[PDB]
Order: structure tokens, then C-alpha cells, then sequence
RNA sequence: GCUUGUGACGGCCCGUGAAAAUCCACAGGAAGGAAUAGUUUUCAUGCCAGGUCGUACUGAUAACCGCAGCAGGUCUCCAAG
RNA sequence: GAUGGGGAAGCUCCGUUUCAAAGGCCUGAUUUUAUGCAGGCCACCAUCGAAAGGGAAUCCGGUUAAGAUUCCGGAACCUGG
């Protein structure tokens, strides 16, 4: 079966966010005018939240758990497709082709994506997603 | 229970840095 | 045209040193200066780099080898002996 | 024997030679069977195994390196990974490959 | 050492505390082929460096000399 | 008389080893809890030339068991090893070319090099280019192992002595004739001042036992007592036989 | 041909006492002392001169800003782009095979 | 073209052709962290200070060694038709 | 080439990391006020040895009976505050 889908996790392999975890939100497979190649929109996380422990409480637990996210357009060549899965109903209509090519329009998405990922980390869902791949 | 995990370390030759044991029998007085 | 009937590479020494010591040096200078085939990348790019050291131009893997050649009859027959002794234990 | 099987594929059926194009054909999902030579590096051998198990493709191991997988498919060059898109005259799906 | 191209920037460095001295050089150059033209150069002395300007237009050379500070020591040539 | 040349070398003014460019002493790892119980893994970072030495050296890196850091060793490179390979050291290691194993754990007919005389000494026997010992039968009682050393001598050593597997790199180095003096000159330049060499029969009597004479001749027998003294020993020392050898060669 | 001297007491031609001839506004030739060339910094994995980093003599790197000494990536002015790429795969595939190990290896001891 | 510097290459070895001070970067996330303001002096500008000893001339058929203003001896850079 | 040690009737010889209890540093916590504890590492352990090896940073134009990359005029750059 064809694995590059809307609900699938991946690992970025090149460029600033290299060695970080993402989700392929919209696969533009067969070329384009701008970006003339097999490309894909992504929506992962830049800063991972730290190892909270049983000594910490109330205030420091909140500071240790803050997820600065990001969004990108990425070539299929610069991704590792993985067998893990993550849902994309929380930010399907927000991130789009029309969202990019506008400086002010990128923040509104990021603030909505940050809301999705911080809701997911609090109460353990997708642990592999919110843990740093170590190299 | 809520956020923190249980991921053990393996102190058994060539893996994990050995812990701070009591080394009183081997001290060069 | 072919330049020398017999001497070849040992012509540099001219008339000196005796014929058999030049003939012995031709033999071993044909071996060390030559290019050899790589184990990992599969190309005739392995070249000597001091006695015992053999590297690949591309792929960059170095290997420890003979003085004037990559493999030799001492290490060739030892390769089968270490292979055969382990087959008692493993197989 | 694998030598009789790959001989009939080159003239009639389709194929692709090399890593960049196997993974391009394996990401799309056109590959029926990928072949992997011996001397190919392990990190790449393990990634081709991982991309093949996601796409669901068989992984035969050619006995010998890239220099004799080229003569096996008939080309005059070293080739380190062969993906077979359309199996033509031969039958590499059901057989030992 | 340092040069400035913009004329709006140069007027700010004339009132930057340490800048006391300044100077206005007149030159005599030529361009294109035939007849020559009259060039001017305005230089100010900071503590670390000398900032300077190159104005080829003779029309705007008169406007810049008129708009300097009063306490600045301006030395011709 | 004077003081002979060979008496002069013991004071070591100009007869010391020239050792600027050397890489380092070529020992094994220090024997610890990790090597005499399980095993421990290291990577060969690069193999490299060493001055005044026929064989190449391997800079081999391990990780320290008792504190967070790395440890760099210098092994003598065996004929087979390549950079990036994993060297597996200790007791429970497989029978592979480059791994270091205790002489008890290998079977018979096994070919090891850079082997300890007594356990924990870190290198001793078979360290030149193209050398090795053969393990030739074991002894379960008193844990002793019987071996064959490069000279043909048959020793019995401890079974807990360690020994890296395979022959040493740089084999067949003495086949190619040097041809000229310039090549001998450069060889010794990076070892010690022992070249070139003048014959004793060409000196005056103050300088040697073989001096003087109206022809060049030794004059008395060249074979000399085990228990002569400093100044008398020059020639063949404790020679049980002499002359060009006939019959079968080598040790039985 | 107007000949020229050294400008410092060291009169021998070493690596640190090099000379360049230079024409001046007085209209004479004159010697100028040249400094030693900087090498490129190397990657600590392959050994390639690594791109987007300045080439200066080592104490110069104290004066310069942070942009001139790095790139924006994991292992900035330390490993090259190809080296980081590879150890991200290798870190992932071994740790993917580590989960595939413990799924199969636990079932091995369980069903025996 | 001459002198010199530099760049990518190629030959040669049983010769594979110093070290240390010093300066940087990365991995790591300790600690400190924000909205009526902190963090930045690795961005720009601005203020202050930088001791001690040597520094003249010869460098050779007259300033050095050779009993001397001795046909000897004494390391090195620049180089016109 | 000192030290700790060990030789030597002694002038002294050996040895330089050695069978030795071998020495320094960062924040705070403070508001008797100067550092009382919080705890972390480091075992690196004398020192001498290059006016051609390594090494932070300067140029032009003027000037004297005899000085200058050192003075004067202009324009710079480092290092520590
Ligand atoms: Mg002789
Ligand atoms: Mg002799
Ligand atoms: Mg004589
Ligand atoms: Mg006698
Ligand atoms: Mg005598
Ligand atoms: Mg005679
Ligand atoms: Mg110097
Ligand atoms: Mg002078
Ligand atoms: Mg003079
Ligand atoms: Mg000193
Ligand atoms: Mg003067």
C-alpha cells in the first residue's frame, strides 16, 4: 500500500529542523509551478518539552512542558516515513497552500497547532512524538 | 502516572555508566 | 612502441646493483605500485600508503595488509583456519 | 538458479537500476521485487529493508557484489540494487527470488 | 575610513555628541568625455573613525552646506 | 688498550633510541572486571604508520565503564583489520580476526599474536611484522597452555594470558633487497646509531681483540666463553657449533 | 629595479618572515610583512572542509560574531550536512530495530 | 620573460616528513527566565588604560677572530639593459 | 633540574610520576558582614630550556650635525577594564 498519507508521522532528515518529528498534512504528489517536484506540507515541533519528574510540581511542571511548534513545505527525499501514526483532524482546514506566501498568516496556524500538540502531551498520547530522537 | 515515564538503565558490562557504589574495601590508605 | 625488452620499471637503476637484485626488485615494484580492487565499494581504487597500509581513493576505508601487497599467502591460508575452527563451535 | 530468471526480464519486461530510483519506485508503490547485492553497505541495506517492509515488497539477496549483478542484468557497469516494476517474460514473483 | 551613500543618514552624525570638527572639500573632476564638473566632499570626525560623503551634483552641494549645526567647527579645505 | 665500541653502548650517550616521531607504546587494554567476565566493544578509529617499526598501529577507541568519557588505545594492527570495524575485547568474545581473547577460550591450532607472557603484562610475544604463535594443545589441570613461539621454541604459559587473533601486518618486508646504502642509512636514522659498522680485524690493537697484525686476521679462535668478561666478548659467544649448516633445518 | 630590505631584525627567510613588494604614494618600492594563511576548519567525522564558516587564525575567532562561526542545524560548525543526515538515519533505524528486537526477543523467551 | 607567492594535481620511500601554550565550535539542558518590562554588550555607537629592558654605528682587502689597519677565516635578504 | 624517597665516611649520587595524607575554584545563601554552609567537579602535581620553531594588534607622508614602523601630522587596529 501507498504509505505517504495525511495521517502519518515522519522524521525530518535535512535543514534546520533536521532530526525532528513531523506529520505530512497534505501530500502534493505530482509536481507544481512553484516547487516543481514531489513535495509535502508538514506540521511538527521545534522545541521538545523537558523530563518532568515527581520532585517537580505545579509551576515548574508548566515551564518544563511548553512546545514551540513549526510548519514547513518539505521534499519527500528529506523525510523518513515511519510506521507510527498521528491524527490530522485538529488542523486540516487551517494549514494549506494559501496559508503560505504571507508573513502574518503563518502565526494564526502555529497558535492553533500549538493548541493541538500541548493538548496531546498533557495526558499521555503519542509519547514517541514528544520525545527527542537522540544522535 | 500523568507525564513522567519509567525507562530503566542496565548496569551489566559495556552498557550504562556504573553507579556510585561504596568502595571502602579498596581504598589506598 | 615498447621501450624496454625486459627491465621495464627497473630501468631507472641503470647498469648498477647486479641483474638478479634488479630482477627481484622489478617483481616487488610491480606489486606495490599497482592498483587493487576494493572489498566494500567494488572498484580498482585501492593503493598502498606505507608498508602495511592500503586505502581506497573513494569510500575512504583503510585496511591493514602486507608490506608490498594487499593480501599474501601467509594471511590467505590463515583466513580459512580461523573460519574452519569456529565451525566446530558455531555449526 | 537466479541467472536464468533475470535474463528474460531485461529484453521484454521493465526494470530500474540504482538506489535513488528504487526508493522513488518503492515510495510510489510500483515495485514487485527488489534485489540487493552483498557488498552494498549495511545502513543502506537496512533502509532498503525498512522501505520494502512498509511498501510490502520481497527482498532477495543476490549472491555476490555489484560488479556481478551488472553482468546478471546485462549492463556493462556495477549496479547495487535492482527493483523490478513490471515482471515481463520471466516469473520472479512465485519462484525463489 | 567609513563611507556613507545616503544623505539623510549623514545629517544625524553631525549631532552625535563627540562629533565636534567637520570639513568641506571641493574637488575638480571630469566625466563622460568632454567638459569637467565640480565635486564636493563632506567629512566628520567621530572618536573611532571618519565618516564621509561624495556629492557629484552641484545643485544639492549648496543645500547641504546651508544645513549644518552652529557649534560644529567647520574647516574649509 | 682502549675501551671497545661494544662496551661503550651501555652508557647510552649517542646510542639511545631516536623517538621523536613515534605514536606511542603498543600495549593491550588494562585487565579489569569487564574483560575477565563478559566482553566490551571498541571501534578502530584509524590505522597508521609508526616510525622505526615494520607493522602498522591501530588507534582503537573504547568507552570507560566507571565514568562518562572515551579511552584511546594503540594496538598492533593484524593482517585483515579495517577502519570502522568493531574490536570486541575480553573473555566472552567470538573467534574472530582482530578480537582479543584469553588463551584458555580459543581451541587448538589457533593463530594468535601480541600475547602476554604472564597475565596483565599487556603485550609480550609475536609483535613484529608477519609473526604469530600457534596454540598446540591445552592442559585442563593447573590452567596452563602449551604454545609454539616464532623461533620454534615450545613454551608453557598461563591460560588467562590474552592474545589478539591472526598474524601481524607487514609480512614479507625483508624479501625486497635494499640495493643501496642510502636505503640502509634512512632505515636506521629512525631507530638508533648502529650503522655503518667497521670490522675489528681492520683496527689497531688498542681498539679491539682482533686488531693489528701484518695481515688482516683474527689470530686466535673466534668462539668465546659464556663466562669471559666485558672486553673479551667479541666474535661468536658460547657457540656450540659453527660453519655452514647441513641436514634438516629448524626445531622439531 | 629599486631594491628592497626586511623591516625587522630577523634577516633569514623563514615561514614567519615573508615579504611582499609594494608601491607607495612617495613613489618607491617597499617591503611589507605578510602573515600566515588560515586553513579551513574540518568536520570531525569525515575530515571535509566544512561550509559556511570563516577561515581565520585561531585567536581571530574571539573578535568575530556568532553567525560567522556556525550554521543553523544540529551539529552546526562541527559536522557537515551529509554526516548529520547519516547518523539521524542510523540513530532512528537502530532504535527502530531496537523496538523490533524487543517485540521478537520477548516472544522468544515467552513461547519456550 | 625574470624574481616571488599561491592553487589543483602527479612522482618517491623497509624514510610517510615536531610538540606545547593559546583560541573557537558543537552535544548537553543546570539556572534564570516576560509584558508595563526583562535578555542582549558574540549587532552598532560611546568612556578609560596599556608598565619594564633593547633601539647610535661597523658587519669586514681598516670597526669581528687570527700578537697588527695581516692576500686567511666568518650565517643570511633584495637584484636593471 | 628541586621536592618525596633511596644510596654514599663525605664533597654529594640517583630519579622526575616515582611504594608520598603532594592543590585549587564557582555560584548562591546573605543583609551580625564578612563570608559562616549548601556540592560540584579536577588529580591536571614543581620549575628551566629557541632575539631563525609556536605567537593578539600599525600604515603612509614629513622631520635631524648624528634618531625613527619608536618623534611630528593624519588615518588605524588589538588586549584588558
Ligand atoms: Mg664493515
Ligand atoms: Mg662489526
Ligand atoms: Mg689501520
Ligand atoms: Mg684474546
Ligand atoms: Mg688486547
Ligand atoms: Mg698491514
Ligand atoms: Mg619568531
Ligand atoms: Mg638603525
Ligand atoms: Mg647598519
Ligand atoms: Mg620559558
Ligand atoms: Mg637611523
Amino acid at each position: 500500500a501507498k504509505f505517504l498519507k495525511a495521517g502519518k508521522v515522519a522524521v525530518v532528515v535535512r535543514g534546520r529542523y533536521a532530526g525532528k518529528k513531523v506529520v505530512i498534512v497534505k501530500p502534493h504528489d505530482e509536481g507544481s509551478k512553484s516547487h516543481p517536484f514531489g513535495h509535502a506540507l508538514v506540521a511538527g515541533i521545534e522545541r521538545y518539552p523537558l523530563k518532568v519528574t515527581k520532585k517537580h510540581g505545579a509551576k515548574k511542571v508548566a515551564k518544563r512542558t511548553k512546545i514551540k511548534p513549526f510548519i514547513k513545505v518539505v521534499n519527500y527525499n528529506h523525510l523518513l516515513p515511519t510506521r507510527y501514526t498521528l491524527d490530522v483532524e485538529a488542523f486540516k482546514s487551517v494549514v494549506s497552500t494559501e496559508t503560505f506566501e504571507q508573513p502574518s498568516q503563518r502565526e494564526e496556524a502555529k497558535k492553533v497547532v500549538k493548541k493541538a500538540f500541548e493538548e496531546r502531551h498533557q495526558a499521555g498520547k503519542n509519547q514517541w512524538f514528544f520525545s527527542k530522537l537522540r544522535f | 502516572n500523568p507525564l513522567t515515564h519509567s525507562t530503566p538503565k542496565n548496569f551489566g558490562i559495556g552498557q550504562a555508566v556504573q553507579p556510585k557504589r561504596n568502595l571502602s574495601r579498596y581504598v589506598k590508605w | 612502441a615498447k621501450r624496454t625488452k625486459k627491465v621495464g620499471i627497473t630501468g631507472k637503476y641503470g647498469v648498477r646493483y647486479g641483474s638478479s637484485l634488479r630482477r627481484q626488485v622489478k617483481k616487488l615494484e610491480i606489486q606495490q605500485h599497482a592498483r587493487y580492487d576494493c572489498s566494500f565499494c567494488g572498484k580498482k581504487t585501492v593503493k598502498r600508503g606505507a608498508a602495511g597500509i592500503w586505502t581506497c581513493s573513494c569510500c575512504k576505508k583503510t585496511v591493514a595488509g602486507g608490506a608490498y601487497t594487499v593480501s599474501t599467502a601467509a594471511a590467505a591460508t590463515v583466513r580459512s583456519t580461523i573460519r574452519r575452527l569456529r565451525e566446530m563451535v558455531e555449526a | 538458479s537466479i541467472n536464468q530468471k533475470l535474463a528474460l526480464v531485461i529484453k521484454s519486461g521493465k526494470y530500474t537500476l540504482g538506489y535513488k530510483s528504487t526508493v522513488k519506485s518503492l515510495r510510489q508503490g510500483k515495485s514487485k521485487l527488489i534485489i540487493i547485492a552483498a557488498n552494498t553497505p549495511v545502513l543502506r541495506k537496512s533502509e532498503l529493508e525498512y522501505y520494502a517492509m512498509l511498501s510490502k515488497t520481497k527482498v532477495y539477496y543476490f549472491q555476490g557484489g555489484n560488479n556481478e549483478l551488472g553482468t546478471a542484468v546485462g549492463k556493462l557497469f556495477r549496479v547495487g540494487v535492482v527493483s523490478i516494476l513490471e515482471a515481463g517474460d520471466s516469473d520472479i514473483l512465485t519462484t525463489l527470488a | 575610513a567609513r563611507e556613507i551613500t545616503d544623505i539623510k543618514q549623514f545629517l544625524e552624525l553631525t549631532r552625535r555628541a563627540d562629533v565636534k570638527t567637520a570639513t568641506v572639500k571641493i574637488n575638480k573632476k571630469l566625466n563622460k568625455a568632454g567638459k569637467p564638473f565640480r565635486q564636493t566632499k563632506f567629512k566628520v570626525r567621530g572618536s573611532s573613525s571618519l565618516y564621509t560623503l561624495v556629492i557629484n551634483d552641484a545643485g544639492k552641494a549648496k543645500k547641504l552646506i546651508q544645513s549644518l549645526p552652529p557649534t560644529l567647527k567647520v574647516n574649509r579645505l | 688498550g682502549r675501551v671497545i665500541r661494544n662496551q661503550r653502548k651501555g652508557a647510552g650517550s649517542i646510542f639511545t633510541s631516536h623517538t621523536r616521531l613515534r605514536q606511542g607504546a603498543a600495549k593491550l587494554r588494562t585487565l579489569d572486571y569487564a574483560e575477565r567476565h563478559g566482553y566490551i566493544r571498541g571501534i578502530v578509529k584509524q590505522i597508521v604508520h609508526d616510525s622505526g617499526r615494520g607493522a602498522p598501529l591501530a588507534k582503537v577507541v573504547f568507552r570507560d565503564p566507571y565514568k562518562y568519557r572515551l579511552r584511546e588505545e594503540i594496538f598492533i594492527a593484524n593482517e585483515g583489520v579495517h577502519t570502522g570495524q568493531f574490536i570486541y575485547a575480553g573473555k566472552k568474545a567470538s573467534l574472530n580476526v582482530g578480537n582479543v581473547l584469553p588463551l584458555g577460550s580459543v581451541p587448538e591450532g589457533t593463530i594468535v599474536s601480541n600475547v602476554e607472557e604472564k597475565p596483565g603484562d599487556r603485550g609480550a610475544l609475536a609483535r613484529a611484522s608477519g609473526n604469530y604463535v600457534i596454540i598446540i594443545g591445552h592442559n585442563p589441570d593447573e590452567n596452563k597452555t602449551r604454545v609454539r613461539l616464532p623461533s620454534g621454541a615450545k613454551k608453557v604459559i598461563s591460560s588467562d594470558a590474552r592474545g589478539v587473533i591472526g598474524v601481524i601486518a607487514g609480512g614479507g618486508r625483508v624479501d625486497k633487497p635494499l640495493l643501496k646504502a642510502g636505503r640502509a642509512f634512512h632505515k636506521y636514522r629512525l631507530k638508533r646509531n648502529s650503522w655503518p659498522k667497521t670490522r675489528g680485524v681492520a683496527m689497531n690493537p688498542v681498539d679491539h681483540p682482533h686488531g693489528g697484525g701484518n695481515h688482516q686476521h683474527i689470530g686466535k679462535a673466534s668462539t668465546i666463553s659464556r663466562g669471559a668478561v666485558s672486553g673479551q666478548k667479541a666474535g661468536l659467544i658460547a657457540a656450540r657449533r659453527t660453519g655452514l649448516l647441513r641436514g634438516s633445518q629448524k626445531t622439531q | 629595479a629599486q631594491r628592497v630590505t626586511f623591516r625587522r631584525r630577523n634577516p633569514y627567510n623563514t615561514r614567519s618572515n615573508k615579504i611582499k613588494v609594494v608601491k607607495t604614494p612617495g613613489g618607491i618600492l617597499r617591503a611589507q610583512h605578510v602573515k600566515k594563511l588560515a586553513t579551513r576548519p574540518k568536520c570531525g567525522d569525515c575530515g571535509s572542509a566544512l561550509q559556511g564558516i570563516s577561515t581565520l587564525r585561531p585567536r581571530q575567532y574571539a573578535t568575530v560574531s556568532k553567525t560567522h562561526k556556525t550554521v543553523s542545524r544540529a551539529y552546526g560548525g562541527s559536522r557537515c550536512a551529509n554526516c548529520v543526515k547519516e547518523r539521524i538515519i542510523r540513530a532512528f533505524l537502530i532504535e527502530e530495530q531496537k523496538i523490533v528486537k524487543k517485540v521478537v526477543k520477548e516472544q522468544t523467551e515467552a513461547a519456550k
